[PDB]
């Protein structure tokens, strides 16, 4: 198939923001042949889009096409990602992560790159997983299924942080599950950035309901842990069956809805730690509020979800301080999935 | 037949 080939400490003085650093996997892309991360200096060997015929639309987001596809010669199911109009840049860093991590544990693989040799048009050709949609799927979902499909989804994040590689778009669409297999995929590499060490990151990246606090008060120098606060919102919608758990109406009100949650104590002392300007226009809507306990999310419903270790759990995911937060690794081992490590 | 972004239906 068709592939890309070759050819703190100070900070900035008195004001700005305090430098971070990622707790783990920091140096990994520093110490790597440059053809690992230097996508821009590779070139696409594309593949044969005659081997593929459309089946029926799976989804019309802003920025992609995506199709469920037959592959004629070996008669395979496959998915077709058309890419809208976007950086090249942006499609050889998907392509090129999408490369460096193929094979790893509950990574989508891309099979094949193709383009239309009339409109030029690329388009990623994926493995095919027979999804649940997760408004239908998460609702059946047992105690024990939660647990499994967050371990499925941590040894994907671990993996990916240990390569270097930040997904910054976790969320239900971009997890894809085949209930009859128990099967799980990662998904939707777009978005999904090189992690270097005092690198200043766009925080336009996410899905609101799934942003971090540092996006949401534009705190640039973040890491992987980015990931796991989108994780920790995904777990608090499947256990208290409140889909999206953090439900705002734009970037500011999503952080006023965090607040009314987790309390503004943290809050003003995550800012204060990293100097953090928040927008003035937070003055008028942030305000002072109290830190709920985990339990009062609980009802008769979704009881049979909630456990000691679950709500545990949640609380060391759902941090500001996105350094307090805990690693995927970190998140393996915590009790909440000792029957599943158990069962491999 | 109909072709969309190059691929066949
Ligand atoms: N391999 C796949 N198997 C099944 N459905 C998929 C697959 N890849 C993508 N999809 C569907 O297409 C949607 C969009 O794909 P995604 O890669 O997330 O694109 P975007 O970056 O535009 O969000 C997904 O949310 C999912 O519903
Ligand atoms: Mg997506
Ligand atoms: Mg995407
Ligand atoms: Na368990």
């Amino acid at each position: 198939g068709g592939r890309l080939v070759p050819r703190f400490g100070e900070g900035e003085g008195s004001e700005g923001p305090v430098p971070s650093r990622a707790r783990v996997y920091t140096d990994v892309n520093t110490h790597r042949p440059s053809e690992y991360w230097d996508y821009e200096s590779h070139v696409v060997e594309w593949g044969n889009q005659d081997d593929y015929q459309l089946v029926r639309k799976l989804g019309r987001g802003k920025y992609s096409e995506v199709f469920e596809a037959i592959n004629i010669t070996n008669n395979e199911k496959v998915v077709v990602k058309i890419l809208k109009p976007v950086k090249k840049k942006k499609i050889k860093r998907e392509i090129k992560i999408l490369e460096n991590l193929r094979g790893g544990p509950n990574i989508i693989t891309l099979a094949d790159i193709v383009k239309d040799p009339v409109s030029r048009t690329p388009a990623l050709v994926f493995e095919h997983v027979n999804n649940t949609d997760f408004k239908q799927l998460y609702q059946t979902l047992t105690d024990y299924d939660i647990r499994f499909y967050m371990y499925e989804i941590l040894k994907a994040l671990d993996y990916c942080h240990s390569m270097g590689i930040m997904h910054r778009d976790v969320k239900p669409h971009n997890v894809m599950i085949d209930h009859e297999h128990r099967k799980l995929r990662l998904i939707d590499w777009g978005l999904a950035e090189f992690y270097h060490p005092g690198q200043e990151y766009n925080v336009r990246v996410a899905s609101r309901y799934f942003k971090g606090p540092e996006l949401l008060v534009d705190y640039q120098m973040y890491d992987y842990s980015l990931d796991m606060w989108s994780l920790g919102c995904m777990l608090a919608s499947m256990i208290f069956r409140k889909e999206p758990f953090f439900h705002g109406h734009d970037n500011y009100d999503q952080l006023v809805r965090i607040a009314k949650v987790l309390g503004t104590e943290d809050l003003y002392d995550y800012i204060d730690k990293y100097n953090i300007e928040l927008d003035p226009r937070f003055n008028d809507i942030l305000g002072r509020h109290s830190r709920k306990r985990w339990e009062r999310f609980v009802h008769s419903e979704n009881q049979h979800l909630v456990s000691p270790e679950a709500l545990d759990f949640l609380d060391k995911l759902l941090r500001y301080d996105h350094q307090s937060r805990l690693t995927a690794r970190e998140a393996m081992e915590h009790p909440y999935f000792y029957t599943v490590v158990k069962e491999n | 037949a109909a072709r969309l972004y190059g691929f066949k239906w």
